[PDB]
RNA sequence: GGGGAUGUAGCUCAACUGAUAGAGCACCUGAUUUGCACUCAGGAGGUUGAGGGUUUGAGACCCUUCAUCUCCACCA
RNA sequence: AUCAGGACAUUAUCAUGUAGAGAAUAGGUAGGAGCAAUCGAUGCAAGUUCGCUAGGACUUGUUGAUGCGAAAGGUGGAAUACUACCCUUGGUUGUGUGCUGUUCUAAUUGGUAACUGUUAUCCAGUUUCAAGACAGUGUUAGGUGGGCAGUUUGACUGGGG
RNA sequence: AAUAAAUAGUCAAUUAAAGCAAUACGUGGUGAAGUGAAACAUCUCAGUAGCCACAGGAAAAGAAAACGAAUGUGAUUCCGU
């Protein structure tokens, strides 16, 4: 085994891997792991009983977090009217030029949302924007004939989650300077909308273990794990 | 279930002794050779009793023995420089009941029977090997000073 | 005959049923098996009892 | 009535569990003998049982079916 | 009862790793680009890990700080640190089970022999011999089973078949 | 007695048991088939006949770890509904 670093064996003194956190406790501990100079992100990851192989349990889309989740996301809205996505919050508009921007390697943006009518142009550059996950997927709203509140909706902290190869989700829920409660009503919504996303298909115990990590932390099997 | 052996066997336990092993190998092959008899007259209760008794008395002599072994090993503060000539002949022959005179009361009471010195007890200019055993099983090692007084 | 000799528990006749409930008697016998109990270290007889008496014996300490 | 597995050159089969279909046999040609056969090597012979779904990546993973098999069940 | 063996999931035990591309071993896939250093480096010799036959680390030192270019370039479907987590696989005993394989015996068995009850081929007791957790017996569950039992084996029909 | 003790065994004394009938009633064990179902195997016949054991003047049962749905009844047995 590969020698712990000196804080995380502190860290990892403070938590016990077997017992059943909850929630709450679990986010004021978590906020406590943070060892780090910078501010880290708290971090879900669900494991669920999906075989994402299985096109009906593959689970995708967007939750609308009650609270931001801390992170400014830069938003390339591609769309006819550039002037009503700037008013929305754009940092980036463009049509077809910006997807030549796009296509020189322009990727200075974290999001982008578009029309309908841009996916061919967009279509070319599938492999590029693809595997980095900038690709627009009406699943989860980014392709709307109404672009500027799809763009409010991500600046409000709209997220899109995906389960992994696994059927794991990976989320960050925000800061660890963010208010302990804000992060519980947070992590709430998520793992009831998950809840509500239950495939007809899927039998048995759904979600199989909740842990909560900093983006350099332990984590923290939340209450109820494996 | 638990069974208590009134001697030894090279497994289980050792003399008086509980085990506590399935119905299995003897019983009516066990009470014959009555070397485990269930309980003390078969008593679960009056076997705890019999058992709890005998090995607390030996615990209690156990707690003794550490005593007078341990102030031993801490103190030891059994002090003779006795005249020793040099040339001429010198040497702990001070036989034991002297070196006592230094034992009881100045430090632990380090029993007579406790300390099983051979009929040397020091026979040189130096110091030499000092056997003291609380118990047959605890073995306590006593180096004193000495010289010229 | 297939009874014990301290109790006086013996067969029990019945009915043998099989696929389309037909009905035969049939007997079911007690597990009688030997035994040798002890009383007063003499008279170690050879006795034939069943399991449940041979267990009953066994948490009595061989008492009967 | 379910449960599982199999389907790939004409045949017999690897299956190349996604980073772009192969072997023996069937057949053509070449060499090959006085002749037959034998023998050796190239070429040809593949739309991966079919349809749908996912991702940048599936004959290959998933759904639906088709045919086959082995199991069970199988008191209208 | 004991012993030995693997088999099993596996306690406990660390190594091991390249689609190509990208110097990159990328085992994958998550948070996200650092983080260790007298508990001490870099370069080299001596061993070994190892196939992508490249690469990988380690320890046997020197050494004494570098950094480090997988921190920060770099291309790649996949990416860089480090928190990861899962690891691929085996590694040794291994855990507690059963699985065949021995030895020993007290259970138990005997239509071996002897003695006694006893003027007695039975029976009982005590031995001795031979087996032995087998066997036999009880319960449960498969297979074979006209040996045996209970029944069925239609109507029309220029009589019946 | 085997075998020291002790049992097995042997002997003696005392006390009870045997059997019968009432072509009838009770309890328990065991327990069919003719027949019906318009066949027959489930079922019925029927726990009947029969066989055996034990009685008694009756026997059996009996004083709630109960009925049961309520401000409920409060051993067993037998009759009507
Ligand atoms: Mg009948
Ligand atoms: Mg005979
Ligand atoms: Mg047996
Ligand atoms: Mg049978
Ligand atoms: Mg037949
Ligand atoms: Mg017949
Ligand atoms: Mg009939
Ligand atoms: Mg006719
Ligand atoms: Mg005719
Ligand atoms: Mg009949
Ligand atoms: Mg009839
Ligand atoms: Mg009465």
């Amino acid at each position: 085994m590969a020698k712990l670093s000196k804080k995380m064996k502190i860290a990892v003194g403070l938590v016990d891997k077997t017992k059943l956190y909850p929630l709450q406790e679990a986010v004021d501990l978590v906020k406590k792991t943070s060892i780090t100079k910078f501010n880290g992100s708290v971090d879900i990851a669900v494991s669920l009983n999906l075989d994402t192989t299985k096109a009906e349990q593959q689970l995708r889309g967007a939750i609308a977090f009650p609270h931001s989740v801390g992170k400014p996301i830069r938003i390339l809205a591609i769309t006819d009217d550039e002037k009503a996505a700037l008013e929305a919050g754009a940092d980036f508009v463009g049509g077809i030029d910006k997807i030549n921007d796009i296509k020189n390697g322009w990727l200075d943006f974290d999001l982008i949302i578009t029309s309908p009518k841009f996916m061919a142009a967009l279509g070319k550059l599938g492999k590029l924007l693809g595997t980095k996950g900038l690709m627009p997927n009406p699943k989860t709203e980014t392709v709307t004939d109404d672009v500027p509140a799809a763009v409010r909706a991500y600046k409000k902290g709209k997220k899109e989650y995906r389960a992994d190869s696994f059927g794991n989700i990976h989320m960050s829920l925000g800061r660890v300077d963010s208010a302990s409660n804000h992060l519980v009503e947070n992590a709430l919504a998520l793992l009831d909308l998950i809840k509500s996303r239950k495939p007809a298909t899927v039998k048995g115990i759904y979600i199989k273990n909740i842990a909560l990590t900093t983006t350099m932390g332990p984590s923290l099997k939340v209450k109820l794990p494996d | 279930m638990k069974v208590i052996l009134k001697q030894d066997v090279s497994n289980l336990g050792k003399r008086f002794d509980v085990v506590d092993v399935k119905d299995g190998y003897a019983i009516h092959f066990l009470f014959p050779k009555k070397l485990a008899a269930p309980l003390t007259k078969k008593s679960l209760q009056d076997r705890d009793l019999f058992l709890k008794k005998q090995q607390e008395h030996y615990e209690i002599n156990k707690a003794l023995s550490h005593k007078l072994k341990e102030v031993i090993e801490q103190t030891e503060l059994h002090f003779s420089l006795k005249e020793h000539n040099g040339r001429p002949y010198g040497s702990i022959i001070t036989k034991q009941i002297i070196n006592q005179a230094h034992t009881k009361g100045m430090a632990l009471q380090k029993f007579m029977f406790k300390d099983n010195v051979r009929l040397g007890f020091g026979d040189h200019e130096i110091t030499l090997h000092i056997f003291e055993d609380t118990t047959a099983v605890l073995k306590v090692k006593v180096t004193p000073d000495n010289g010229v007084k | 005959a297939k009874k014990d000799q301290l109790t006086l528990r013996g067969p029990l006749y019945g009915n043998n049923r099989s696929h389309s409930k037909t009905i035969t008697r049939r007997k079911w016998n007690v597990n009688l098996q030997p035994c040798k109990v002890k009383t007063a270290d003499g008279k170690t007889t050879r006795i034939l009892v069943s399991t449940r008496t041979l267990r009953t014996l066994k948490k009595h300490n061989r008492l009967s």
